[PDB]
Order: C-alpha cells, then structure tokens, then sequence
C-alpha cells in the first residue's frame, strides 16, 4: 500500500535551486555540508508535468476574484458588475463576513490573502454560480457594503473539487477546513552523496557601445553553481490515493503518471544558463505494506572522492539494501532500473531493461 | 633552486616586506651581468591578515621573531618539452617613455598585456598570460632605503609547454619583469 | 520539438575562459577538478557569428541614452536637445517616473542602471519617435525637472523588438516586464571530459526548445533558418578548433545531456578522444535502451576508427548533419 521511489541522479554543475542570495541550499548531514534540492521545487516539476502530460490543471494562485472577473466579463457582465460578482463570490464563503483580502491594489481587484488551489473548470463552474444570480448581485453591488448573497453550500461543493494534483499532493485551506485534503506523497529533500563545497564563478555582462580608453565590461557579479550525484527519495500512500479520487482506476494512473514525472522532470531553475536535464543514474522502486524506508542513512558517511561516486553510490545503496532487508524482514515487491552494468546490485530485487518497464511492473504489482 | 611556504606577521608596507625577505639569510650573494638579470624570488598569496607567501630561494631560512612556529620547506631541482605543466605568476608589464617635465608606464588593455607577457617567455615555455589591467609603498624613513611609489601587478595563469627547459628554467630561476623584489617574477610550475 | 546537440572538442589554451584572478574556469565534478568554459562566454560568441552570419545585430547596452543623442544629433538636432530628447526618452516609460540611470558622468550622457537588449534598427526608431516631438521636448528642456511627454505605448512597442538573438537566447527587463522574452536555448558549461590541474577535450551540449522558438520568431521558417545556424555557430566558433565528435538528436519528450557519461573522469596517459567518443556511445546506447524514445538521431565523427553504432544514421559532414537533423524537425 506504500509505493516508494528511491533514485540516484548526477547533475553537472546545474545550481538549480537557490536561496535568498543565490547559493544553492544546503544540508549540514553527517558533519558535511551537502548541496540540496528543496522538495517543493521538484515537487512543483513534478505536477506541473503531471498536469501537463495527464492533461487537467489545478491552479494556486492568489488572485482568483480577478480570473473570476475574466470569466464573467466573457460571460456578458459589465467590468463593474463583474468585478462585484466576483467579490461575492469570496465573500459569501467561510465562517467570519468572507475570505479575508489584502489591501486593496489600484485598477486590479484584490488578491485573497491565502493561496487558492483548485482546478481549472472549477473556477469557471464558480463563475456560473455566480452568473445565475446577476439581479441579486446588481442589488448589492449598489449598497455600500454588500453582503454573501450567494448560497454557500453550492460555492463550498466547487471548491471541494479535487484535481489529481490536489488528490496526489493535497491542498491546505485555514478558513474552509471542508476543502482541505490530505496528501498522499511524500517527496523527500534531495541531498548529495557527498560533500560539496560552493563553487563560485565570478561573471560579467560586456558593454556593446565602448567608449574610450575602456573595454566597457557593463557588469560585474558571482554567481555560485555547485554539481553533484544527488540521492532521491519519494513515497506514494496507496491508501489515501485511492481514498482521494475514489476509484482504484484514477488511482492507478496517478501512481504511475507520478512515478514517471519523478523521474522525468527536473528543477528547471537556472538552466537556460547551464543545461542540468539528467536521467538519473539508479531507479528502484519498492511495493512495501508495513512502512516505507528511506535510504537516507546510507550517504550519512558521506563519500571521500577523487573517483567518480555514482558506481560507490549504487554499490552502498545496494549494501543498504540488502541490510536492511535482513534487519527487517518483508514481503514488499522489490525491483530496479539502472545505468551501469559494472554490478549486478541483488539486493534491489528483480532487475528491468528500462523505467517504463519497471514502473508498469511495480504498479502493476500494487493494483 | 628550494621552495618554502612562509608567513610574515606584524607587513605594513612592500618595502619591510623585501626586508624581512632578506634579514633571514645571511650568508647573500648577487652575480650580475651589464644588461641581463639579476640572479630569492617571491609570491604574496594572502595579504589582508599578517601574509602567507611562497619563496622560492638559493640559501636556506630558519623561522625568525615573529615567524612561524617551525623552520614548509623543501628543495627542488627542476621538465620535458612538448608536455603542459600548470603555470602561474605575478609581473609589471610597463611601456619606458620620455617623460614631460624617463618613465616605466593595443598596446592598459588585455592583449598587449599578452603580446608583453609571450614576449618575455619568448623561445621558452608557450603559455598563456592572465590579463589584468589596473600596490603602494614609502620608506620606513631609513636613510638609504627607496623612498615613495606606486605600480601595477598583473597575475597569469595555465599550462604551459616549454620549447627549451633549460632556458624556461633559467627564466624561472631569473624572474619575468621588473619589480622582483616588490612581489614579481616567480614563475610557479606543476605537472598537468 | 527539442533539438539538443552534443559535442567533443579539444580546446586550444589560449581560447579558454578565464576568472576574475586569471586562472581559467573549474568544476569539481565527480570528485575531479575539471577545467570549464562558462556558458554565457561560447553562448556571447555564438551570437555574434549568428548575428554576423545572419545579418541583423541586436545591443546589449547600459549606454542607450548616448546613442539615441548620436541619431538625434545626425538628425538635425543640437547637441543639448538630443541629450535632452534621449533623456525623454528614457523618462517616459517604466512604472515609477524613469527607467533609473546611473550617476551622471562629467561630459557625458548617464547610463542607464540595466542592460537594453534591442536590435539596431528599434534604437533608430526610438530616436524618431524622440524625433517628431522636437517642440514639446525644447518645451520640457526649458524646465528644471522634465516629465515623460512621448508617449509610453509606442515607445514600448519598439523595445518589445526582437533579434534573432532575442528570439533565440532571450532577454529580460526588470522595469518593463512586458518586453521581456523566454529563451529558446539552453547552453550548458563546457566542461572537460578528464581532470585537469590548461587544455582538455571539453563536452559540450546545448538545446533547442522549437516550441518557443517558434512561438517566438512567429513563423515556422524564420525557426527553421533560427535553429540550422543556430546548430552551425555551436560548431563552428571559439569563446576567443573543429570539434572531434558532434551528435544531433531531435527528441520529442525532453532533452537530455550526457554530462553524467563522463562524471567518472578518465584516468588518462592516452588519447582522451577515442575514449570519450566510445563512452558518449556507450552511454547514448544504454539511454536509448533504458528511455525508450522515437526521436531522430545522427551523429558526424572526424575519427573513422569506431561505428559508434548508437549515435543513429552517421553523415559525412556536419552541414549534411545539420541540413538533415533540422530538416527532420
């Protein structure tokens, strides 16, 4: 009921995903610094292919009264009563007067104050809700401070509609706590075998009308990129998949849908700069019913160097593998997909030609 | 030649810098000839706190007041031609013109500096010059030592194949450019 | 929709990038020190052999006032009114009341605090929209502190201009986010294939997003011209040799680098080309196999010692592997 992904992948000096100031993140693990990949990034790569290549998007987005106002002003409504309809829209909701809004923004409607997180058809379903009733909303429009006109419970059920990002990642509303869903992945902090120190590389942009006496260079600026084999972990709750669309079906294509997307996708930050697309080195897909374990703990000690760390980096995850496997005894449908054939890696269990073969074998294995 | 990695404390100026350089040998020695060049050589390699410097040198150092807490040191006799062997250096490249009211001073730019610099290395060693394009010192008031300037460094950097060893090394033992024992000259080579 | 191409090629010592201190450029990557040429330097130099080769040059400026003051000047303009008609320029566009400029110089007109992007012809255009307003800017010069009198719609319409380069490489504007356009091609750095501590047989890759380009030039020809010079610059210039293996694959899902064939350095003491050529194979041959995928490939090799049977259909010539793998996206 537990599907987890465990994937080593090298990326050459790609610095995907930046701090504050533009360093790439880091974990202090095991007493070394280790560049890191932020989970909500690759989260992010990872749903947006998902919706991409399965075809429905979810939007999260602060400013629905204003897409809202697009939608009725196609409907037919003029700027001012669609903009006042939209406002009812979130004001008719939620347990105090409305949503909450921030300050309000000149010539733009204002964005909510907490970030939305629903599929598009629904927002335009939303826009109809607020269509039927376009006497009662010019009624209110009028007065000065016009109330939640519109029935709740119909607005509460479209924002209740779930995208299969919403079913797969979860969403988190603090005034609707009926729309909330709980997530059914767990995408895991992609971290470094081994310790990277920050590479700096002091960069300027050239001046292309010189003046005298001076090449011109135009600016002048260091920009920190780093490289390495990051380890990267995911798990899938079959349980609460399944308990979120409904159907085994939908479930069953979100599943692999998703377990492509995680090894498919990348980053994508910075990378017009330098090209990091990777296929990662070593997939292995474990079908677990008790518990899902990270291999985290395997790159605690992280690695010396001087020699390339994908071989060492598969060879010690095989190891931990085949530990663990015999600390703790199960049942789980075990199974692997890699680059090298220098080893034959038995631990990871039964081993496939290709990732697609391997993921339609371990979904397979699970519905 | 031998080869020490040292560390000057308290450095104000380049000028003590030279003499703290020479007040730890003793026995000197100095072979000139009318034209070519003088035959220690150094590299200042961090300045902001006391200095770390690596020398190169003909007579031995032993740590003094203030040194450090031990005598690096090794010595090292040099370098096949055709092979790339990692380079570096610090020099002064300058352009000597009659002076209104003579002076040291294409051609300022990066590759004149270039041009100036495969002049130097000549028949040598073939390498390529880290191009830049931008230190002050004064007496310490004794009498007979300099007085006030200021000057321009620039560093280079590679591999770099030498087309005659014993001359690149003799090059390497002599020093590129002026202002030797104001930081310039040494030539630093490794095997690539 | 994605055309990505792979290169080997030993590099001179003289043409590698270098940083601030002199020394050139190094990744440790796979725990070895590898000597790298940074992406922006060979991607400067291939667009200005594309811009060159193509015909049409884009600017990438701080100093956009003095030259709208030049064309001002040769239009008849004195020397004070184009510097003031140049300034208007800058002043009436941008949320806030100007594009911000630099602390004004002795003698000379102020740069402005980022960098243009536009190609030659909108500077000029530019300048004659400063240009029909001649009276209205003699009337705003007479004042101590002028306000945007042209109009921002037009002016904005010329900087939202785009080069071959712009359509290709892309440009952003923090002030005026409207002009900004999302590149096509992603340049990766040149690393070198072996540990270095210079000279070295560098990889290289870079790609090609066809569904931008296109929705970027336009029109389906103009990416077509685009992309095949695109591909030919990539071979042909040096940041300032013929590289030894080149490997063109039109792919539909995604790019792919091979960067991590060659994470592993190679130990050495011989040739590094036939190796790295016979391990990008390798690589490219168990990617096939473990990414299934239709996508075009072609490859063209200087050495005739292997088939590298993986890199796809072999062509005699890298213009007849450029022709055929653009003609068949």
């Amino acid at each position: 009921t537990f599907v987890d992904i465990h994937a080593i992948q090298t990326l050459p000096y790609s610095n995907i995903n930046r701090d504050d100031l533009g360093s790439p993140k880091t974990v202090v693990y095991g007493g070394k610094e280790r560049t890191r990949v932020s989970s909500q990034s690759w989260k992010r790569a990872v749903r947006h292919e998902v919706e991409a290549r399965l075809g429905d998007k979810a939007v999260r987005t602060r400013r629905i009264i204003s897409e809202i106002a697009k939608r009725l002003r196609e409907r037919g409504w003029d700027a001012d009563l669609a903009d006042a309809g939209a406002r009812q829209v979130v004001l008719s909701v939620g347990k105090k007067s409305g949503i909450k809004l921030e300050k309000e923004k000149d010539s733009e409607a204002p964005a909510t104050s907490v970030l939305f997180y629903l599929p598009v058809p629904a927002i335009d379903e939303l826009a109809a809700i607020a269509d039927e009733h376009r006497d009662a909303v010019a009624k209110e429009a009028a007065k000065k401070t016009p109330k939640g006109i519109l029935p709740a419970d119909r607005i509460t059920e479209v924002l209740k509609s779930r995208n299969v990002s919403v079913n797969l990642f979860g969403r988190m509303l603090a005034e609707l706590p009926s729309t909330e869903v709980d997530g059914a992945v767990q995408f895991a902090h992609a971290f470094t075998v081994h310790g990277t120190t920050v590479e700096v590389d002091f960069f300027t942009a050239v001046d292309d009308i010189p003046k005298e006496n001076d090449h011109g260079s135009g600016h002048m600026n260091a920009g920190q990129f780093s490289a390495g084999t990051f380890y990267r972990y995911a798990n899938v709750n079959l349980d609460r998949l399944v308990e979120n669309t409904g159907d085994a079906q939908t479930a069953r294509t979100a599943v692999a849908e998703f377990l492509r997307a995680f090894l498919s996708t990348v980053p994508s930050g910075k990378q017009n700069a330098t090209a990091a697309m990777t296929l990662p080195d070593l997939v292995h897909i474990a079908v677990r019913f008790d518990r899902p374990i990270s291999f985290a703990p395997a790159f605690e000690t992280a690695l010396y160097g001087s020699d390339g760390y994908t071989l060492r980096a598969c060879q010690e995850l095989n190891n931990y593998a085949e530990r663990l496997r015999e600390v703790w005894p199960d049942d789980a449908i075990r199974g692997y997909a890699t680059v090298e054939n220098k080893t034959d890696l038995a631990a990871l269990g039964e081993r496939y030609d290709s990732y697609p073969a391997l993921i339609d074998a371990m979904v397979a294995a699970a519905f | 030649t031998w080869l020490t990695k040292i560390v000057p404390d308290l450095f104000r100026t380049a000028g003590n810098l030279h003499r703290k350089l020479i007040r730890l040998s003793s026995d000197l020695g100095e072979e000139r000839i009318a034209n070519p060049r003088q035959q220690l050589l150094f590299r200042i390699e961090e300045t902001r706190n006391e200095l770390y410097l690596l020398v190169q040198s003909h007579s031995p150092l032993r740590v003094d007041r203030l040194g450090p807490g031990y005598h690096q040191m090794r010595n090292l006799d040099p370098l096949d031609k055709g092979s790339r062997v990692r380079y570096r250096i610090v020099a002064s490249p300058t352009k000597r013109l009659g002076r209104s009211e003579t002076q040291r001073l294409t051609w300022l730019r990066g590759a004149a500096a270039e041009e100036w610099w495969h002049s130097r290395a000549a028949a040598n060693g073939l390498e390529l010059l880290s191009t830049y394009a931008q230190d002050d010192v004064r007496d310490p008031g004794t009498a007979d030592r300099s007085r006030k300037i200021r000057h321009p460094a620039v560093r280079f950097d590679g591999e770099a194949v030498i087309s005659d060893v014993d001359a690149v090394r003799h090059a390497v033992l002599n020093g590129i450019g002026r202002g030797k024992s104001y930081g310039c000259g040494l030539l630093s080579l490794a095997l690539i």
